[PDB]
DNA sequence: TGCGAAATTCCATGACA
DNA sequence: ATTGTCATGGAATTTCGCA
DNA sequence: TGCGAAATTCCATGACA
DNA sequence: ATTGTCATGGAATTTCGCA
């Protein structure tokens, strides 16, 4: 500080300070001559409050923090006292966006089998129809075959009844949900442990984990919208059509509708495909499970050149779910403990808590 | 002539009246002919409409070529048929007061109602919240005649619920004398 | 159709189908073996009601529709059937999604000098702070430099209020604006006129035409919430601190705060730049003219793969505003009639009004 | 000694009490010293109160090294003082009943004091919607001693409401027997 | 006439209802 | 009749200090 | 053994609150 | 303790029909 630039003064060379300037003493200042002018030398006691007044002026990131105080100062490694400072102003690391993007998405195997797992959601609320307003939707990850149930509410009492129904048919090993208030209630998991399915929850605020059911709610609204056409919105007794539609509808790149993925022919429906009618049942499903396995399967697409990966130890913010008018969009920073896979991770939170969140949801904090 | 194949036919008929249980009296029996797979659904009677109400979710799902049945009054209405005309389901009668299916389907069709009054006897009352799983039992059945569930046959897979448990099916010395005392 | 079949069926050869088939009768149907099976030929007066029924099952597009037909039945040319009906279905076009990207961006040139051109905005409603609920926002195109005012309306009444306070400044040429109630009025389009000021209109629900003042928005509501973090959201006290600490704000690219473009001198505010201090103003004045001609300027962005472009005469569908619940996104067709550049154009709606409007809320009708 | 540059010095001063116009009552009159620019604020007291809200308001566009005044009593408040010393502005007092600024500023004050006194015969009362269009007028008007508008000086630009009408500024017989008919 | 490190520039990311 | 923008912080590139 | 056109495959775009 | 998906219609590529 004083020390240094006493040093400095009496022609004495210290590190960092190039000895080809000439440093001088004015107005009881030390300066120097820099090619861009003649700037003030503050002691090193002095320099963290500099960085902090230029800095909160209106809580600019590195550039524009330094430009302000070059005005007036010039000291070696500016930018590095710049951006310790930045690594420690809490109102601009829970505010500022963040600049890097996550890695390639994870493109999952497909469920060998019908029933291995299936994937659920409510869509709504939609207009009134009958007195429902929402529809849970309910698709086999395998074939996508899709089951659609009307409900007043999306509520762990409907999602059960409607169940309830389906299971009839089959019951499935997994069934894979968002974290609606309906399929986190302990009255859903006892139902689920009561007949053995294991229930399986995305990482919060992310619903491309539930992409399958996600894609399918697109198809049910884009169907009941062309339908719907010119006419009001009563959407209820259309459901079940609906239902059948995407069910037998081919996917392009499958080659495959979803039931015949389920049942390895067509049943009474019109465009009804022949060409098993002169196999036995047992060379049929014998054709079927060969087709179930020859299934095209999307890889991970190239990263972005600026893509983040989660390291353990490391410092990382959880988006603000719903963030209120005025306030910020990221959470306090907190430390991944596990990297589950290149796209989730479990994080220790400051309160401290457990929290098994996507990437999608995180921002690695900045300045270390 | 080509092989027998699920959605090919399947048999309808109903069963009741029942003691009422969730405002429910009937029970509308489906069974796949080729696979033996069964769906059962619950009516308040034995009507055209209910059979309507019903079908309309089954072939929501699934919709056969030819529906069977006996000549009740509910699948002989014009209305029934023409629900079927509409859905291109042509439907077949067996001669009156002699009922034909198939030896596979005559086998289920006893199985479902025996099963159905070993579990009525005690909870006369419960069958509505118990239709599930006599459908996943029946469903999950192994076939003598075939190597396979009906499970297996409609979807070409092993099941999660397989029931290695196969049952007594009859009634228990209890069984018999509180079933005597129940309607008496 | 029974003409064509008959001359088929006596081994006489017709253009479109391969001679090297075996046609023939069967059931009072004519048939082909095709290598995936045998299919049936139905005559030319039948072919259009099989791919109405077939699309409409669904509401399918070309692959999936022809997978269905290709089932049962086998024609010369049946995706040329396919499409003729696909771009028929006004279903289909209002509902389905694009998958063409818009060309890319203008960026226009900087106006030329201060006041030149004014770009405004309401933000809000905010939380209410003194009763107060939206900010108008006015940012100088060519300095950056802000103005805020806070408002308990997005009104022409509060507008009027706030620009005679900021014209007594000087006048603009020209004032920029999206077309929200209060910059339509014809109140606001004769206090415009009575001071020689040009109004400009973005097209309708385009905030990047107002890019300028909407990236500003963001900072603003940015510096207010880091501002407000652990008090409660009381920001109309703020205001006048924000606008000061924007306005002095360094951008990075430019190394200028827009108070410098503006006034080419900093006033008194901390780390004030003092580089020309020994010009006299006339020096000074001289080397601002000169900066403003010299800043960076940001040049169109390559095309994305799959983008469109514009071209008179085209049918073209615009987006619907504030699409209700289960209704089309899309408005039925319409005829760019003048292409104003390749951003922007001119369209005749069917009812057929005038509307100048962004190539980003329109994609070109599918299937012509 | 360095050239002259705008926000080197303000000069401020109150016009009133005037005719009530909205309510307002005074005129506070921030003249740029260098520059000659002007900015006109409505008061409805000359308080130190409505001084530093009006003061606020300027200040939050750009800020002076140096206010110059006499010795108003709003100007000379510690309340003002505080304000001065939270912002860096050095305050400067003119000693009692001697006035001094510059002939610059000094023509200036002249001329918003008679451009004022002109507009409000006629219409005492509308001088508050009218305070826009004065400093309009000030800042676009022509400094015979450099080549230059304050306008030009302070931004470098020619302006888009030239006042190439420089105007009378003085008073014609009938403005002058019906403002002496006005305080009768 | 070239090295290691500091400075500056580059630029994808994301948010403006 | 109109039209994206630009703060941000790691990375990439250039310049600086010294020899 | 190669041509023109039809068929099929490829794949960016966008929407699932 | 978990993880994007897939209908869509122009373009690109492959195959077909015929020689
Ligand atoms: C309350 C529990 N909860 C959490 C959030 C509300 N959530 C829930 C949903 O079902 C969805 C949903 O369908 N989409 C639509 C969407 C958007 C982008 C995509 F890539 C995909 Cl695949 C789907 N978004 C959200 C959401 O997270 N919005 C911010 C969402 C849900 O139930
Ligand atoms: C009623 C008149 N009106 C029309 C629409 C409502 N609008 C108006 C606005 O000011 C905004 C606005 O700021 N943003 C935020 C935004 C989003 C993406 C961007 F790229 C940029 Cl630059 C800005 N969006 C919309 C909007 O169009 N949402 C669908 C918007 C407006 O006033
Ligand atoms: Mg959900
Ligand atoms: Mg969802
Ligand atoms: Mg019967
Ligand atoms: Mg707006
Ligand atoms: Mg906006
Ligand atoms: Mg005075
Ligand atoms: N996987
Ligand atoms: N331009
Ligand atoms: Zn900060
Ligand atoms: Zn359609």
């Amino acid at each position: 500080l004083d020390a240094e630039l006493d040093q400095l003064l009496q022609g004495h060379y210290i590190k960092g300070y190039p000895k080809q300037y000439t440093y001088f003493l004015e107005d009881g200042k030390v300066k120097v001559s820099r090619p861009e002018g003649v700037k003030i030398i503050p002691p090193q006691s002095d320099r963290q409050k500099i960085v902090l007044q230029a800095h909160n002026l209106a809580h600019t990131g590195r550039e524009a923090t330094l430009l302000k105080i070059a005005n007036l100062y010039w000291w070696p490694n500016m930018r590095k006292d710049v951006v310790k400072q930045l690594g420690r102003c809490q109102q601009c690391l829970i505010t500022n966006a963040s600049n890097k993007a996550s890695g390639p998405i994870l493109r999952p195997d497909r469920p060998q089998k019908p029933f291995d797992k299936f994937f659920i959601d409510y869509i709504g609320p939609l207009p009134p129809s009958q007195g429902y307003l929402y529809v849970l939707v309910v698709v086999d990850g395998m074939t996508g075959f899709t089951w659609l149930y009307p409900t007043k509410a999306p509520s762990t009492s409907a999602t059960v009844k409607s169940l309830n129904v389906l299971t009839s048919i089959a019951i499935p090993k997994v069934i894979h949900s968002d974290q609606g208030a309906a399929f986190t209630s302990s009255t859903f998991a006892e139902w689920a442990k009561e007949r053995g399915i294991h229930l399986e929850f995305s990482t919060p605020y992310h619903p491309q984990s539930s992409g399958k059911v996600e894609r399918k709610n697109s198809d049910i609204k884009r169907l009941l919208t062309k339908l719907l056409v010119g006419r009001p919105t009563k959407w209820y007794d259309l459901l079940p059509v609906v239902q059948l539609a995407l069910n037998n509808t081919y996917s392009p790149v499958l080659k495959y509708t979803p039931h015949q993925l389920l049942f390895g022919i067509d049943s009474n429906t019109p465009f009804a495909n022949q060409d098993t009618l002169d196999l036995t049942r047992e060379e049929e499903l014998s054709l079927l499970q060969e087709i179930r396995t020859s299934l095209y399967h999307p890889s991970t697409p190239p990263a972005s050149s600026r893509s983040w990966s989660p390291v353990v130890g490391q410092l990382v913010q959880e988006r603000v779910a719903r963030p209120a008018s005025l306030r910020p969009r990221w959470h306090k920073p907190s430390t991944v403990l596990k990297v589950l896979n290149p796209r989730t991770v479990v994080i220790l939170d400051h309160l401290g808590n457990n929290r098994t969140v996507s990437i999608d949801n995180l921002k690695p904090t900045s300045h270390q | 002539d080509r092989p027998q194949k699920p959605f090919d036919k399947f048999f309808i008929d109903y069963i009741g009246p029942l003691p009422p249980s969730q405002g429910y009296l009937y029970v509308l029996v489906v069974v796949d002919g080729m696979t033996g797979f069964t769906w059962l659904y619950p009516t308040k009677a034995p009507s055209t409409s209910a059979t309507v109400k019903s079908l309309n979710v089954l072939t929501s799902i699934a919709i056969p070529k030819v529906i069977h049945s006996d000549q009740g009054a509910a699948f002989t209405s014009s209305t029934f048929a023409e629900w079927a005309k509409e859905r291109g389901i042509h439907l077949e009668f067996s001669t009156p007061y002699h009922p034909q299916s198939s030896g596979k389907v005559e086998r289920k069709n006893s199985d479902i109602k025996r099963l159905l009054t070993k579990l009525l006897v005690g909870r006369p009352t419960k069958w509505y919240d118990l239709l599930p799983v006599v459908q996943l039992a029946l469903n999950n059945t192994y076939s003598p005649v075939l190597k396979y569930t009906p499970h297996q046959l409609l979807f070409g897979i092993d099941s999660n619920t397989p029931f290695a448990n196969q049952d007594t099916l009859d009634l228990t010395r209890e069984e018999e004398l509180s079933l005597l005392q129940e309607i008496r």
